[PDB]
């Protein structure tokens, strides 16, 4: 279809605090980490089909910049004593024919992860954090 | 012994929607659950051609459920479980009783206050 | 004798844990007799039988209506929840001639007695009675330990009234009553280290000041939509009367249920059980007043609204599925018998029944007028999106910018709010069966179809310049739809001979 | 269980014998409020009697020890099924004041 | 050394004045501790803390065979050392994190509260470009200012028994 | 958001040595080695978060020219009897709207667990030496 | 710091024969082969942290010239009946802020581990022969 986003990397909201600094780049990446349905083969020729019970878990990947507000926010949730729990949506808005729409994305019950890989470069700095969130069901509708 | 006590008593343990946990305590996550259905049958071959067959003896059944348990547990979609009701005076059977004085009638009320705290303890167990 | 106790000590707790009515489960008893609850104080909290018994009497049916009210298993105050009892004026409230007072500000008595017993000299200016001015030059504050011994020494200082502490505030009240203004915020005075400021009593500080009323005034007598004066203080999210509401005010007290986003439960005798217009309950059930509970008892037993209120609102809104409908709830009042021409005739009309199977209850409730759980659970969403809006709007440092990104941040806290209630077992997927939408109605139908709520929020670029200026936020329209609840079950055996 | 009743300064009480005697669900009251009190190497015939004071309030951080210790002798206790218990002040000046709530064997008789 | 007898209403005076009791219980000691004046925990434990940044700050003017350059690398090294000292004194039970709750600070309030809050200290060393060239040839370092909040010990207990009669 | 560094390399301080000799490129790289929050998933659906005890282990990678007193210095720990400890910090000094400000990354007991790889070229010398210290606590703040 | 080498490749010696046929390229390439410290964590929270025994063993990879006299000791050290045993050092002369300074990396108890892989190319010929001995223990210091 003809499909004109605007605010080119989608708004993510988490815990009330919409992330205002994204990294250039891939900002947010979104992995369904297990496959959705689990199927077996039987001898005499059938299939069993079978939804995975972890059919919804996504890890949503942040860049964010290395010191903005969106950095100190998810370094705050990684430092705390215990592990804080996000739930949030990615929302895009966008045009499809020429009709405004919106594409909601929630993500429900998160942890970070995976720790940002901190790099202070001098020929080619690398200004960024990625934090991996991982919630436990993310669903889009639109 | 007879095929028509199988299905009978296979369901006569229905699994309420509540789904009790260990007991009660579903506040951690079960990462494998298994049964194990065992029987016994004798070896050898069986004597008669004709009838000499009831010779599955059953056997009790294990549960084997292993799971994790962390700080902060969030359950995704099981109903409240709810305080059982004391259901005991559902026939209590009085006014045959004997006619008895007062202070007489309040002599067993202080046995019957004596003795509930030694006993209800275990009633409610 | 160093004792034990100034190591640890263990008491019984003492003050009924003075809570506030925050939740949903802020349930009210309006009396109308004059005892303890008169205007100005139109309601007081209670969150135990025994209390309001002391304040009432076991004598009294209001604290009757509390022994019903709190007997019923999961109470109220099992969810955070409180009992209120209110008070309309039934008839000519008394109120007796007041003296002046003069509240101060709340003082922690960690910080006014450090900064009190470097104060050795004393400096007041008060007034009494509009009297010469009264000029304090000498108050040894060096030896208080705690706001009771300044409470002494205030006393002992101001001629021609009292001085008391309660609750770190300080009260000081003229001893004569009718026009016996303290014209006096404890002003600075000529000489002495001034203590007016420090304590709060001062004119600039936040001190009330209500002058001597006059003397003895006669309050009218009010009507039941004296109802608003408790519901314009306390925050009731559920009220009955214990005095039967007329014919001719229901309608008006059903209106006013709606309008006040509250539940009002009223029972009714047996001469009610019609479908006639003059009959006030299909009155109700005709205007669509659903948050007009009626209820049925036969005897005319009033505390079945009081018990069944506590019944009602009980659910924390937090769990699981904790949406609780009512059909066969265990009440505190005993049933009462009904034939069956009338349990069908209040099944069909919209009152409820506490009615006897074998000396068992059996509560039945009605679908003529919405169910009591549709209601209570609507006004519960109502209220928990105003909240999480409101919250949203008051935690931010910033002023949440009116850009695009800041309503997907409304929009995204509205379908938190959302998705917690269809955790909450209020509102569950199903098919949209109405026949209006907001936006795309494919969108629409979808999005309840697979999770149960839509949230649509309106541009910026959709509304006037007159609505941008203004600072409010656009239209936002979120739909939901019921959980498919059960009360009855017509088992169809399939006949083969 | 009987014990004898305790007037207000918690001093002991004679006379009036099985009258001064707290019933139940008082007794257990009573006995619970007075459990929390007693210091462990107290007693030459009862040296574990109950938690250790001495060794609790005199050493630093052992607050999450004070409260499993009082839930243990609360729990531990003739009468008593349940706790719900925590700390409500923050020391106000140095006094930390916790709330404990314990479902009596009784008020369960639906 | 052997406890003594006091009354009730003199114990209590002592507890609101200031004053320290070793006092019987039952021929057993028990030391009670004012806090009218401020504890002798913290009064001590403060007086530790700064001795001791003494001694690291001494510690570091002295172990290095250069001088500590006046560069913004050396006012890192010198508020490294602090933070370390500090650091120490946390895992040392005096100071523990926690939400700072008096009206001041040094620079951001949210940088100062949010290092409070999850550290329980909080080292800021102002840059050389911010004092006089009266105070740059003297050889003094900046100003360093440091911030701590004292662990929360408990001393007496009142529980509370939930009353349901 | 408008984030301005000086000295483009953070300022490493390990033992009260402050490390004034990086090579050009990745001089400072803190990688975190384990997932901060481990989760696990049930049957019915709810999911266990609990954070790993591991949640703070990072490795800072030093990359240290050839010779110069910063390779002098983890030389030294690298060939001590015993293994040495390190306790230090990554401070940043950089400039947020035009706000002074410093981002601290405090390292707490690392030791050198993978030693530099030792390489004299002649087509193309590769003068550096990465120093991978291993820090049981990193927390950064600002 | 400032640092100017001479003779590119450090002067490698090993029983008594230093080695003056190198490859261009990738000469020499000390690597250690195994962690210095490992670390273990525990529940509570503590960090044991403990020497590797194999702290010090390296591997010097060197690339001769395929048939210069260095190949030739090489090689013969190779087809020795019993396994030979290296006892060496490299050696590089370097100034620093322009004083003349040795470092020296002593090499002990080494032997040929990996075998070279011989090639005789056509379009390209790769004309050398990498010989990987595996000392005990290097100790570099300066």
């Amino acid at each position: 279809s003809v499909i004109v986003y605007r605010n080119n990397q989608s708004t993510l909201t988490l815990n009330g605090y919409t992330f205002q600094h994204l990294y250039q780049g891939a900002a947010l990446v979104l992995t369904p980490v297990n496959a959705k349905t689990a199927r077996t083969n039987s001898i005499n020729g059938g299939v069993s089909i079978s939804g995975r019970v972890d059919g919804g878990v996504h890890t949503l990947a942040i860049m964010v910049q290395k010191h903005s507000p969106d950095d100190k926010f998810l370094n705050d949730a990684k430092n705390s004593q215990e592990p804080v729990v996000f739930d949030g949506s990615m929302k895009r808005a966008y045009t499809e024919s020429g009709t405004l729409k919106k594409a909601t994305t929630t993500l429900e019950t998160g942890s970070i992860t995976t720790q940002p890989t901190k790099t202070d470069n001098n020929q080619d700095p690398d200004d960024s954090r990625t934090y991996v969130i991982e919630f436990r069901n993310s669903v889009e509708t639109f | 012994m007879s095929l028509v006590n199988g299905m009978v008593e296979s369901l006569n343990n229905t699994k309420s929607e509540t789904e009790i946990g260990i007991g009660g305590y579903r506040l951690f996550a079960r990462v494998r659950e298994t049964v194990n259905y065992r029987n016994i049958v004798p070896t050898d071959t069986l004597e008669d051609g004709s009838s000499s067959t009831d010779d599955i003896i059953n056997e009790p059944i294990t549960v084997s459920i292993e799971g994790v348990v962390s700080n902060l547990f969030v359950e995704e979609r099981q109903y409240p479980q709810l305080v059982s009701r004391d259901f005991s005076a559902v026939g209590e059977i009085t006014a045959l009783l004997p006619a008895k004085s007062q202070q007489q009638i309040q002599r067993i009320s202080q046995i019957d206050s004596q003795i509930r705290d030694a006993v209800l303890a275990a009633e409610r167990a | 004798m160093a004792s034990i106790s100034e190591v640890i000590r263990v008491s019984l707790q003492q003050e009924g844990r003075a809570i506030a009515p925050d939740n949903m489960n802020a349930v009210g008893i309006i009396t109308g007799n004059q005892g303890v609850l008169s205007t100005a104080d139109r309601y007081r909290i209670y969150r135990t039988a025994a209390a309001v018994a002391s304040d009432f009497g076991a004598s009294s049916q209001e604290s009757a209506f509390a022994n019903t009210f709190f007997d019923t298993t999961p109470n109220p105050i099992s969810a955070g929840g409180v009992l209120v009892i209110g008070y309309w004026r039934s008839a000519s409230e008394t109120v007796a001639a007041t003296s002046a007072t003069l509240v101060s500000e709340q003082t922690s008595e960690s910080v006014l007695i450090p900064l009190l017993n470097a104060i050795n000299d004393g400096s007041f200016t008060i007034t009494v009675d509009g009297g010469t001015e009264q000029e304090v030059t000498a108050l040894d504050f060096t030896g208080v330990s705690e706001l009771s011994e300044v409470a002494t020494i205030l006393n002992s200082a101001i001629t021609g009234a009292t001085v008391s502490e309660d609750n770190g505030y300080f009260k000081v009240t003229s001893s004569t009553t009718g026009a016996t203004s303290l014209l006096s915020y404890l002003g600075v005075a000529t000489s002495g280290t001034d203590i007016s400021a420090v304590l709060g009593m001062n004119s600039e500080s936040g001190a009330v000041l209500t002058q001597g009323t006059d003397q003895v005034v006669l309050p009218a007598e009010t009507k039941l939509e004296g109802i608003t004066a408790i519901k314009s203080e306390v925050n009731i999210k559920g009220a009955m009367f214990i005095d039967q509401i007329l014919d001719a005010d229901i309608p008006g007290i059903a209106s006013f249920a709606g309008a006040n986003n509250m539940l009002v439960y009223e029972v009714f005798d047996t001469g009610y059980l019609s479908k006639n217009v003059s009959n006030p309950v299909w009155a109700v059930k005709l205007a669509g007043q659903s948050n007009f509970r009626c209820l049925l008892s036969k005897s005319g037993n009033r505390k079945f609204a009081a018990t069944y209120m506590a019944r009602m609102h009980t659910v924390l809104f937090s769990g699981q599925n904790t949406a609780i409908t009512m059909q066969l709830k265990e009440l505190s009042v005993t049933a009462e018998e009904y034939t069956d021409t009338e349990i069908a005739n209040a099944k069909t009309v919209g009152l409820d029944l506490l009615t006897t199977i074998k000396n068992e209850q059996a509560l039945l409730t009605s679908g003529a007028n919405d169910f009591c759980d549709n209601v209570y659970n609507l006004e519960a969403f109502r209220d928990e999106i105003q909240t999480n809006n409101y919250n949203l709007l008051k935690t931010t440092s910033t002023k949440i910018p009116q850009t695009d990104p800041g309503m997907d941040t409304i929009e995204d806290d509205t379908e938190k709010t959302c998705e917690k209630y269809v955790r909450n077992g209020v509102f569950a997927p199903g098919t949209w069966t109405r026949s209006d939408f907001f936006g795309d109605r494919q969108q629409f139908v979808d999005a309840i179809a697979q999770k149960g709520y839509y949230v649509l929020i309106g541009d910026l670029a959709d509304q006037t310049t007159a609505e941008r200026q203004s600072r409010v936020s656009p239209v936002i329209q979120i739909a939901v739809k019921n959980a498919g609840a059960v009360h009855e079950e017509d088992i169809i055996i399939s006949v083969n001979l | 269980m009987r014990v004898r009743t305790l007037d207000d300064n918690g001093d002991w009480t004679f006379g009036r014998g099985k009258a001064d005697y707290i019933t139940s669900k008082k007794a257990i009251a009573q006995t619970v409020s007075t459990r929390i009190k007693s210091w462990a190497n107290d007693n030459p015939l009862a040296m574990n009697a109950n938690i250790d004071w001495k060794d609790l309030l005199g050493r630093k951080g052992t607050e999450d020890t004070i409260l499993r210790e009082i839930e243990r002798v609360v729990v531990q206790t003739d009468g008593v099924i349940r706790v719900t218990e925590l700390e409500v002040i923050k020391t106000e000046k140095r006094v930390q004041s916790i709330l404990l709530s314990y479902d009596t064997i009784y008020d369960d008789s639906e």
